[PDB]
DNA sequence: ACACACTCTCCAATTCTCTAA
DNA sequence: TTAGAGAATTGGAGAGTGTGTTTTTTTTTTTTTTT
């Protein structure tokens, strides 16, 4: 009733009823599959809602909407520095303090197509960060190769931002100096944070290889980390 | 030489993973329901077949494997002996 | 060679000024054009260049060089709109043969020029060098002389015409005959001119309108208007019209047949009767719109493209599988046909026309050509008055000259004939459908026993020969004859015309005519599905129908019909209610059930039935699930009965003689 | 010349 | 020398056609 | 009406070839010699 699309959630309350206490520990060891398996849970309920009760309000609004689930509270906060290897794409807490924003960047998320002879087109889905485009026009009287091409501007993109989170003195070492992480944030959170803010988040602690050269697959041993965050407060 | 193509053919059929499989499964396999839908019934007819088609022969896509069938279904004189067994097996 | 090249450019360039040229005494800034002398040479050998040298060398350079110098546009045209004007003014009053005599030289050559270009195995290597710049240059032309003062030129032409209809036929000499095949000769050739076709030597794997030339410069809704004002479509009417009365018949009426061709082609007549409204459909289509993008994002996931886990997927017999993104997780449907969707290979593919220009045999006409309200109605006005007026009198004379003459004829003429036919027969139905005030009476000439005989040896010799594209225009014709035979029955001659069509000879040909389709091109099937439940119907009303039933239903015909379907995302609303309809007759009708059971059968229902293909409202959807529930039906009591079937259902029936019986019952 | 038109160009 | 982009070549897989039982 | 023997057309396997790569401010915190 109120046009909403993000639900919040305390993971306290899978402890509290019974069916759900093996989920809860299942949430903090695969987060990425659960995560998704909440949210094509609450848009099904959403819809049920309406069709049970028969209510008014349009099906085609509700199926056309994404909703979203937001675990928080999930345990103790985490030291900056003492995230090992072990935690990796496991759900994690921290605390700290914002330096700085970068400005929004477009990430894509649908491709475009169009036949350069014959004026076909079709719409491709992302996945992995590769573009799966056609080896040949999928018309069938213009059966032909590398007649598809990409129109940038009639594809479709979401906003990613990225923070720049620092310890908070409470934390450092005896005789040093406070360091920082990188935090990773997408859509609806993009523009929530500003220099010297005090926050919380949520989110999983992923890692990722980087090139040696801009020409060639070849990939260097250390891995980048970084924090993928699904709730701030 | 370079090494000469993989292909379906009738003797891969013949076998026992092959088409003995389906006969001894398929009454167990497939339920159709009056109290679901036409497309809902319609839809859990190829599921079986999909799997299988799989599990023989994971070349090619589903539609390639059909027509695929067609001809040596038509052409191998043993593939038709064993399927006039199949009906004579009835005529007993 | 080259300098021998240049020098007769350079000779036709001198010829392109010792014609004459305006007047810079005038002090009327610009005037006209002013005339020269020896023209009479140079017009002569202009028409020397292209008759006694090029021809016989066969090379198209002399209409490159005259394309160079521009001669059509800088010099002709304003010889003849001068002359017009000239003999205009003076006729608004109410030596001079020698200008006389150069009107009609300086149209000789439009003729020429503008002539339409063909290409073969037999013509040279310079014509096949040459062919795709002229096409440039016509193109040109077409613009320019549509153009000029809004087309005055045009009347010119028919103003030469109007001399020759003035005194009487028993006068009148054959030099005298061909102004009057000239005249509309040049017609033909204005409306015949069109964008290119590309062309290219297929020894390698891997536009054509030049920058001064735009559609609207080119399309046919301009000459409509360029016609009307230039008052050519009155002397279109006059002369068809009044064509029984001895004008002589053999000059005109081939001539006058091209004309009503070459602007028929590319129109749906449904185009032509309506059935803010421009708005309106445009607000509703963006509704459809809607609906797909709909479609899109019931696909699309809520979370972004590097989120995404993993999966995976345990078979029976507790071997696993693996596939990626997060929708997967959830939909089985999506991640069966997405592991399989991986797999690279297709089989590769065979694909039956050729030599003739654009037209319904080689193109999908479910796209319309775009008029003007003002365009919309004369076209309507200038078609409606030829049929009122015209149409029995020229297919009378048009048909009993080529029963004379069948054995001479080109793939052409045939195929201008039969889509002639075609187009008025069908347009005067749907007029008379909609209207009391038109009537059938009008077309009926293609119902006497002469026209009907023509257009079935047409069929048949084109079929003997597997000559595909005459065939293909015959079954059209043919179709539309049948259609108007059932109007007619609906209100005694016309028996006794069944009775002959429907002799045991063309059962066998128009039983015979499905099974060849399922190899080419999607607009055959779609012809001769509809030529047969037309045959069909009209043999339900004759009451004999069941031998000819049974001769229909085999495995071949049924191998186009699903061949044909499952491109239905290209398919008319009205096609798939014919589909049915058959596959109605084949299943419940004559209780042949056992043609159906095949697999690629069962795959279609799905696609076409998902929330994927066929809309939730169309009135598709009420056919295909009432088809598809009694099928299923029908194949739970024959599985149960005898379980061999479940291998049964991927192959062809089985032809043996002592177990088919058994099996196909 | 194995010259040959684009038959199938319609948009 | 080590991944790449691009070219060249040969061979067999495939479908089409003709003949006779 | 089936099927089997011979010819023509096409695909892409895979082998080969050539190629590219390492590498004057202007603003702001801090030490030092100079009036
Ligand atoms: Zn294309």
């Amino acid at each position: 009733e109120l046009g909403t699309s993000n639900l919040n959630l305390d993971a306290r309350n899978l402890l509290a009823y019974k069916q759900t206490e093996d989920l809860y520990h299942q949430l903090l060891n695969y987060p990425q599959e659960v995560i998704s398996i909440m949210d094509q849970t609450i848009k099904d309920c959403m819809v049920s809602l309406i069709v049970d009760n028969n209510l008014d309000y349009d099906l085609d609004e509700i199926e056309t909407k994404f909703y979203k689930v937001r675990p928080y509270n999930v345990g103790s906060c985490k030291g900056m520095r003492e995230l090992n290897p072990n935690d990796i794409d496991k759900l994690i807490n921290l605390k700290g303090l914002v330096l700085r924003s970068t400005p929004v960047i477009p990430d894509m998320k649908v491709a475009f197509f169009k036949c350069n002879v014959c004026d076909h087109t079709m719409a491709v889905e992302i996945d992995r960060g590769v573009i799966q485009e056609p080896a040949r026009c999928e018309r069938i009287d213009c059966n032909e190769p590398n007649s598809m091409s990409l129109i940038h501007n009639r594809c479709s993109f979401a906003d990613k931002q990225v923070i720049k989170l620092q310890e908070t003195p409470d934390f450092v070492p005896d005789g040093q100096t406070p360091h920082s992480i990188s935090l990773c944030v997408y859509d609806e959170l993009v523009d929530s944070c500003r220099a010297g803010d005090r926050i919380e988040v949520t989110g999983t602690f992923r890692s990722i290889p980087i090139r040696a050269n801009s020409r060639q697959r070849v990939l260097k041993s250390l891995y980048k980390t970084y924090v993928d965050v699904v709730h701030v407060k | 030489k370079r090494r000469p193509q993989v292909k379906l053919t009738a003797e891969k059929l013949l076998s026992d993973k092959g088409l003995p499989y389906v006969l001894k499964n398929a009454h167990k396999r497939i339920r159709i329901s009056s109290k679901k839908n036409s497309y809902d019934n319609l839809s859990n007819i190829i599921q079986f077949y999909q799997l299988w088609a799989h599990e023989l022969f994971p070349k090619a896509k589903f539609k390639d494997f059909m027509k695929i069938c067609q001809t040596v279904g038509k052409t191998d004189p043993v593939l038709r002996e064993y399927r006039v067994s199949l009906f004579r097996d009835e005529m007993g | 060679a080259d300098f021998s090249l240049t020098v007769l450019r350079a000779r036709i360039a001198l010829l392109a000024t010792a014609i004459g040229g305006p007047d810079y005494t005038s002090q009327i800034d610009p005037p006209p054009y002013k005339l020269g002398d020896d023209c009479l040479a140079c017009l002569k050998d202009l028409k020397r260049w292209f008759k006694l040298v090029d021809d016989q060398q066969k090379r198209w350079d002399v209409a490159m060089a005259v394309a160079e110098y521009r001669i059509l546009t800088d010099d002709l045209l304003p010889i003849l709109i001068d002359w017009e004007n000239k003999c205009s003014l003076a006729a608004k009053l109410a030596n001079k043969a020698y200008y006389d005599k150069i009107a009609l030289n300086c149209l000789q050559l439009l003729v020429l020029m503008t002539w339409p270009l063909i290409v073969t195995e037999q013509s040279s290597s310079n014509q096949i060098t040459l062919y795709g710049e002229l096409k440039k240059h016509q193109l040109v032309y077409k613009k320019t002389i549509l153009s000029m003062e809004s087309g005055k030129v045009l009347r010119a032409a028919i103003r030469l015409a109007l001399d020759v209809i003035k005194i009487d036929r028993l006068s009148r000499t054959p030099r005298d005959n061909m102004v009057l095949k000239l005249v509309l000769n040049f017609f033909r050739n204005v409306i015949a001119i069109e964008p290119g076709e590309f062309t290219i030597n297929t020894k390698k794997s891997m536009d054509t309108l030049p920058p001064n030339v735009s559609m609207d410069d080119i399309s046919l809704n301009t000459v409509i208007s360029s016609f009307h004002k230039n008052k050519v479509f009155g002397f279109l009417l006059t002369l068809t019209s009044s064509l029984s009365k001895e004008f002589d018949q053999d000059f005109i009426n081939i001539p006058l047949l091209e004309i009503m061709f070459y602007f028929t082609k590319d129109v749906n007549q449904e185009l032509l009767f309506p059935r803010t409204s421009a708005g309106f459909e445009l607000s509703k289509l963006l509704q459809k719109e809607h609906q797909m993008r709909k479609n899109v994002i019931k696909h699309t996931s809520a979370r972004h493209s590097r989120f995404g886990g993993l999966l995976s997927i345990q078979t029976p017999d507790k071997t696993r599988l693996t596939v990626s993104g997060s929708q997967a997780l959830v939909d089985e449907k999506i991640a069966l046909q997405k592991l399989d969707d991986s797999k690279k290979w297709n089989k590769r593919i065979i694909k039956a026309a050729e030599g003739l220009p654009n037209s319904l045999l080689n193109s999908q006409t479910g796209k319309a050509i775009f008029f003007t309200e003002s365009n919309g109605k004369h076209f309507k006005e200038f078609i409606n008055n030829f049929i009122d007026s015209g149409f029995n009198i020229l297919l009378h004379s048009v048909t009993n000259y080529f029963t004379t003459e069948q054995d001479r004829m080109v793939t052409l003429e045939q195929v201008e004939y039969l889509l002639f036919f075609a187009w008025f027969v069908k347009y005067q139905l749907l007029r008379s459908k909609i209207d009391n005030s038109a009537d059938i009476k009008q077309v009926s000439e293609a119902l006497k026993e002469v026209t009907f005989i023509l257009v079935s040896s047409l069929l048949r010799s084109a079929y003997d020969l597997k000559n595909w594209t005459v065939t293909h225009a015959g079954m059209i014709a043919f179709n539309e004859l049948l259609n108007l035979v059932s109007r007619t029955k609906a209100a005694t001659d016309i028996e006794f015309i069944v009775s002959r069509l429907f002799s045991d000879e063309r059962i066998q040909l128009l039983s015979n005519l499905p099974k060849i389709g399922s190899k080419y091109s999607l607009q055959f099937m779609k012809s001769c599905i509809e030529l047969t439940h037309s045959v069909l119907k009209v043999l339900e009303q004759y009451s004999n129908f069941q031998k000819v039933q049974a001769n229909y239903m085999t495995e071949p015909v049924i191998e186009t019909y699903i061949n044909f379907l499952e491109r239905f995302r290209e398919l008319e609303d009205d096609s798939i209610k014919k589909v049915f309809s058959f596959f109605h007759r084949v299943f419940v009708q004559a209780k042949e059930q056992a043609l159906l059971f095949r697999f690629d059968l069962i795959i279609l229902l799905r696609e076409m039935l998902s929330p994927d293909g066929l809309d939730r409202m169309s009135r598709s959807r009420k056919y295909v699930s009432q088809f598809s529930d009694y099928f299923l039906a029908r194949l739970k009591k024959r599985l149960k009965k005898s379980p061999a079937w479940f291998v049964g259902l991927l192959f062809p029936p089985l032809h043996n003689s002592e177990v088919g019986f058994y099996q196909r019952y | 010349f194995k010259s040959r038109a684009l038959n199938h160009v319609k948009k």
